[PDB]
């Protein structure tokens, strides 16, 4: 303990840890694109 | 009528109603995304 209670006791890091992308292996070919109207 | 020389004594009138009444009616449609997208028409919705 201390002198008094004291309320935080813990400093919270704003910037959190995410995880990174999957690098896009398959997905680096031609990308064709279908007509919206019709088809 | 008979107006007799002494008099002394007859007709009424009447009047009648009429009602009327307000109704509801509609009606609706749906249609999905896909319909509009891949439809041979892209007139459709109008």
């Amino acid at each position: 303990s201390s002198i008094g209670p004291q309320i935080r006791l813990d400093y919270y890091y704003k910037k959190a840890l995410v995880d990174a992308a999957k690098e896009m292996y398959f997905g680096q070919l031609a990308e064709v694109t279908n007509m919206p109207k019709n088809m | 009528p008979a107006l007799t020389e002494n008099g002394g004594r007859r007709v009424g009138f009447t009047r009648i109603q009429l009602i009327g009444s307000i109704k509801k009616f509609g009606f609706f449609y749906e249609w999905t995304q896909e319909a509009m997208d891949f439809d041979t028409d892209e007139e459709l919705d109008s």
